[PDB]
């Protein structure tokens, strides 16, 4: 409460200082419980590689690969990743991920990128402007530096089978006029059956506990149950308004799991002017007693505050007809509101009660009339 | 089309002919006002961010542009039982009815409180009930009052009404005969008071079926509630504007911050993040604004119905069209979801007829005025009568007062007036 | 705490003026929130960057300022409106309108200022000490029904009087008192009594 | 002087809608306030900015 009003004194009342969260107890993590290596060997070890207008295409898909090998390699003159980071990729996976392999002028490498200009980026080899994954190169003047005059150029991710033919010259004697190698990974981010991933190994599966699970790369915290919910044959996950996912199909079991975040609600604490008391009761808002001299009120679950059977004026107002007091050797307590005394009217048909005297009353009221004329130099405060 | 204004009327003016009602219609003109709204109440950081350390040490960057936004949305949530208890709670004691309910005829045993309910509230009351109807770091808050503490409100106010008339509002309830507070409530429009006792049975009927219609309204027509459904619309539409926009890019790869945090190293997802965090911020100042805005509009609607209480269920209206249409008689609060619901009873004048009518009267050349109502003319005899109900009477020396000589009057005319003390002393 | 409105019309002014203050410590996303260490520390290509970062966070935090000013202002107009009509109503006449002019029947009230307010300070007749009596709505004589012109009739028991509604004070029941209107069968409750003729 | 409220909620909506047609042209930190000098003038990637 101090720190929530930045103040060593605090008057009678209640604030709402924190937020109650239940903690994941551990982290759960799933994949599809399948072995095989990807061939990415045969992609960055191959004898040939196309030509920039006519680049092959490898699918990779139903395997397993560690993606820092490749990051961590002296061979590569560039690895620029849209999307994700490569120290990322290890933990996290795609439904497909596919490799295209060509050979280029090193003077075209930055061509090779998710929307840029130039003449391979228009003809035969536009990145889109919404990519994700990563650009892997190598200078080749070891291998395609026979000179070598074969490679040759002129909508996005469009293979394109006077002259339309142009071809580089490459000698082993010629920076930017050698010949490379790249590839360019493009990962399948479909809310869909995951089969490309990480090497990391999935945990058993937890249910009506917190954890801070991981589903094919999908990090959430919550508990997880079984539910009613009736998932079609073809249905990976469900989500809340909020885009948020809400269910999930389990990787390994094809269970339809519930996610519910870890039982929450606000805090707020109800005091004494510290003017008088250090005591202080506090409301869990909107929750069950069962998460969280302990009285559940409808507003939420009620703690260090005694559940007085009388009825007063309201005090400090909690909610749902609920006041608290500091009271009788004094303590704070809890109370349904007084609404007043109650007064059956002696009415009859033929009784008039008439006043045989009067007072004359005085009732000050206060009315607000002109706040301070504050004035605010703007380029002033801005700028200084 | 082009709208119709109304029928048209050229009133039939002129300068010696008065209009008179002989007869009148008691009518019971329902009145809504909203009064509160729902008391949201949120965490910026779990909306902006939710459960990402990640992000909440960039949303720090912010400062007070977060917690001043759960200060806004507390200022209104703790306005809205101010509201609440500034309309219902203007009576300091719980008055209650007497076990026998001998009021002069009039039936109020469809707004009084029915027993058979688990909350007791009255019949007209559950009517009203019936018409009116997250993890994302957003909460609703319950009001201070329960309904079944506003419905013990709203039974003080009309055991009181019923069985105190206006004395309540001054000091402790003084019980009068319902009888007679009509019978003030109809001096108060100006009615002299026989014209209540002598069609008590009509006036009760009267009432008692204008109280049946309300029922047949608020029964057959939704729209009714028009007011109090349309700010339960308005901060639902609002939470759900507010919640679709956790949904929105902004311009970064994704809107679920998760999928930034499991992709991204930390030199790239700070980039991603920060958009999410103007976005969101930008729509939850947005979100505050409105309900800034909105929660104004409605204060001053509470503000209205606690004047609408002060003065037309405490006491008798004189304010033209304030409580109800007619002359104004009394007033019966009754609680609705989010608001007050006023029955105002009115006297409405009903059927007229046509006099001939004159200013002022010459006796043996001095003008006589009438003290109370107006001189008219049936064709052949002149009478005196109240303004609101004709009820001819002999014109005479109690009931008109002199000045001046016939001379200065424009349209006065010549009539006897009777003395009752020259018979009194001659016979 | 009687003054609560005007002290809570200065606190939240107050606490507007200090947030405000506050956000120039917020960093927005700048490498600092101390303007000079951007100038000092950063070329002018490269400090654009930062400072936009820093005009973008202030811009829309003196909006925020502003439209809840509008919006304070506005709640404060509603209140010095309903002041201006309680001087006008309550100061300068006398009130009918119920607990429009303090609890009781209005008097008179008497304006005291006060810092950023005004203070009502209104006088009102609450009636006291009640007594129950018997009571009708009519009193029977040769077969005429008698009302009371001013106030109603009341009985301590033995006799019947005519009263002001508001103060007991009774009087001996007179046709001055009184006005005639039709005959004793057509009022329910109506009761016999003599009605005196001075 | 006497229509002075009519005239000046006549101003003051006006007044508003002249300064919301007058920020068309501030730049906000753009090369230009014209959109389509941006759209003409940059390639659609570099011009997104
Ligand atoms: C007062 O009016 C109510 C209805 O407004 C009367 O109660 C209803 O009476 C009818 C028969 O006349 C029944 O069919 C209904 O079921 C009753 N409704 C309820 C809610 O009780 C009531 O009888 C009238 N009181 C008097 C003394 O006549
Ligand atoms: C005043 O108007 C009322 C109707 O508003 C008249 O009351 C009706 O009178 C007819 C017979 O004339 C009856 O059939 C109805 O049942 C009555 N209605 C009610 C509610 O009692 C009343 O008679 C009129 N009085 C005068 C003097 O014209
Ligand atoms: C105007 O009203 C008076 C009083 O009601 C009417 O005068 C009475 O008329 C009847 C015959 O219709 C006589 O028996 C009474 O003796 C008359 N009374 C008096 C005091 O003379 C008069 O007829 C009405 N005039 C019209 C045009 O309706
Ligand atoms: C009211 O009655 C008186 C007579 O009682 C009328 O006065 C007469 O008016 C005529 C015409 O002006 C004169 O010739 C007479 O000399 C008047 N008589 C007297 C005694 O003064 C008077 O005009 C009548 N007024 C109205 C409005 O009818
Ligand atoms: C009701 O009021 C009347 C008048 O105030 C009381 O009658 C008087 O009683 C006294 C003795 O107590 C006599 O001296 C008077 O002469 C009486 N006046 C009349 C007009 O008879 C009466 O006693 C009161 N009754 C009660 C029960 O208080
Ligand atoms: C008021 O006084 C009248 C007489 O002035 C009472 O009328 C008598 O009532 C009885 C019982 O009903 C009849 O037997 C008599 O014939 C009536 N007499 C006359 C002259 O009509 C009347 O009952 C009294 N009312 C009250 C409420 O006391
Ligand atoms: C490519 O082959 C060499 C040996 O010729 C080996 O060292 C390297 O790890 C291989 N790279 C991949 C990606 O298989
Ligand atoms: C995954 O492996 C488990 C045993 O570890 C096996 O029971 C399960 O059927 C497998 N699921 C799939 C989809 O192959
Ligand atoms: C508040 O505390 C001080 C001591 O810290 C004491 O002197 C003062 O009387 C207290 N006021 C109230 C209202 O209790
Ligand atoms: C609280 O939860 C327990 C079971 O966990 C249940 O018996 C009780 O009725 C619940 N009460 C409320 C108000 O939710
Ligand atoms: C309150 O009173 C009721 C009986 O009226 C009793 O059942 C209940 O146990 C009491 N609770 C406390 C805390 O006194
Ligand atoms: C009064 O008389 C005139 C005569 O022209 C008539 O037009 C008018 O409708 C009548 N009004 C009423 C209320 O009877
Ligand atoms: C009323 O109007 C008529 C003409 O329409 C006129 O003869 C008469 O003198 C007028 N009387 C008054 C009192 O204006
Ligand atoms: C009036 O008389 C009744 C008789 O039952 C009694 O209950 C009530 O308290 C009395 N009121 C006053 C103010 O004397
Ligand atoms: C008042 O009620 C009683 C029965 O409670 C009855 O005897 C009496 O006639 C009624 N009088 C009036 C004025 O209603």
């Amino acid at each position: 409460t101090k720190c929530t009003l930045k103040s060593f004194t605090v008057e009678k009342g209640i604030y709402q200082t924190s937020n109650f969260r239940v903690q994941p107890t551990e982290s759960i993590v799933r994949f599809p419980n399948i072995t095989n290596l990807c061939p990415f060997g045969e992609v960055f070890n191959a004898t040939r590689f196309a030509s920039v207008y006519a680049w092959n295409r490898k699918r990779i898909s139903n395997c397993v690969a560690d993606y820092s090998v490749l990051y961590n390699s002296a061979s590569f003159s560039t690895f620029k990743c849209y999307g994700v980071s490569p120290t990322k990729l290890n933990d996290l996976c795609f439904t497909n991920v596919y490799a295209d392999s060509f050979v280029i002028r090193g003077d075209e490498v930055r061509q090779i990128a998710p929307g840029q200009t130039g003449k391979i980026a228009d003809y035969n080899y536009k990145l889109p402007d919404d990519f994700t994954g990563c650009v892997i190169a190598w200078n080749s003047n070891n291998l395609d530096s026979k000179g070598n005059y074969n490679y040759l150029y002129r909508k996005p991710f469009e293979r394109d089978i006077y002259f339309p033919l142009q071809s580089y010259g490459f000698q082993p004697t010629n920076v930017g006029y050698q010949p490379y190698r790249v590839v360019v990974l493009s990962f399948e981010l479909l809310h869909a059956p995951a089969t490309v991933c990480g090497p990391k190994k999935s945990t058993n599966l937890v249910k009506n506990k917190c954890v801070n699970f991981n589903f094919n790369g999908l990090t959430g915290t919550g508990v997880l149950t079984e539910s009613n919910k009736k998932f079609l044959p073809f249905q990976q996950f469900g989500r809340d308004i909020a885009d948020t996912t809400d269910a999930v199909r389990d990787p390994q079991t094809l269970e339809i799991l519930d996610i519910t975040p870890c039982s929450f609600g606000g805090v707020s604490v109800i005091t004494p002017g510290t003017n008088t008391s250090n005591q202080v009761a506090v409301l869990y808002q909107g929750v069950n007693c069962t998460e969280v001299n302990v009285f559940q009120t409808r507003a939420g679950c009620l703690i260090g505050a005694e559940h007085v059977n009388n009825s007063y004026e309201c005090d400090i107002p909690i909610g749902a007809g609920i006041c608290a007091s500091y009271q009788t050797s004094q303590s704070i307590i809890a109370y349904t509101m007084s609404l007043g005394a109650e007064n059956s009217v002696a009415y009859s048909n033929n009784s008039i009660a008439i006043p045989t005297n009067f007072t004359i009353s005085v009732t000050t009221e206060i009315l607000p009339v002109s706040m301070t004329k504050t004035s605010v130099d703007c380029t002033m405060y801005i700028c200084g | 089309y082009t709208m119709s204004l109304g029928a048209e009327n050229s009133v039939a003016y002129s300068n010696n002919s008065i209009a008179i009602p002989t007869n009148f219609t008691i009518s019971v003109t329902t009145e809504i006002l909203p009064v509160s709204m729902t008391k949201t109440s949120v965490d910026c950081t779990m909306y902006i961010c939710g459960d990402s350390t990640e992000c909440s040490n960039l949303l720090l960057q912010y400062g007070s542009f977060c917690t001043q936004l759960n200060r806004a949305l507390t200022g209104i949530a703790v306005e809205q039982d101010k509201n609440t208890q500034e309309v219902f709670a203007q009576v300091k004691q719980i008055y209650k009815t007497p076990p026998i309910k001998d009021f002069g005829g009039f039936n109020f045993s469809q707004i009084l409180p029915d027993p058979s309910k688990p909350s007791k509230r009255s019949f007209i009351e559950d009517l009203l009930f019936n018409k009116v109807t997250k993890f994302n770091g957003l909460t609703v808050l319950p009001p201070l009052l329960t309904d079944e503490m506003i419905a013990q409100y709203t039974s003080a106010l009309l055991a009181g009404t019923i069985t105190s008339g206006w004395t309540f509002g001054a000091g402790a309830a003084l019980q009068i005969p319902f009888a007679m507070q009509m019978a003030y409530r109809f001096n108060g429009i100006g009615v002299t008071q026989n014209v209540l006792y002598e069609n008590q049975k009509l006036i009760a009927n009267q009432f008692n079926s204008a109280i049946g219609k309300i029922q047949d309204s608020l029964s057959s027509t939704a729209s009714a509630l028009g007011k109090l459904q349309d700010v339960v619309n308005q901060n639902a539409q609002a939470l759900n504007t507010l919640v679709k926009q956790l949904s929105s890019n902004f311009g970064a790869i994704s809107s679920v911050l998760n999928d930034i945090l499991s992709r991204l190293d930390k030199v790239e997802a700070e980039v991603q993040i920060d958009r999410l965090i103007t976005g969101r911020l930008q729509s939850l100042q947005t979100y505050v604004t409105q309900q800034l805005i909105r929660a104004a509009e409605i204060r001053a609607s509470a503000n209205l119905a606690a004047t609408k209480m002060s003065e037309c269920v405490l006491g008798q209206s004189k304010r033209v069209d304030f409580c109800g249409k007619g002359y104004h008689l009394m007033s019966f609060p009754q609680s609705a979801p989010h608001g007050v619901v006023f029955l105002h009873v009115t006297y409405v004048p009903a059927q007229e007829k046509n006099f001939t009518t004159a200013p002022a009267i010459c006796h043996d050349g001095k003008a006589h005025f009438p003290r109370e109502g107006v001189f008219v003319s049936n064709g052949t005899h002149w009478f005196v009568t109240q303004r609101n109900f004709y009820e001819p009477q002999i014109i005479t020396t109690d009931n008109t007062f002199v000045s001046g000589n016939c001379d200065v009057v424009i349209g006065i005319v010549n009539n006897t007036v009777y003395d009752p003390l020259q018979p009194e002393l001659d016979s």
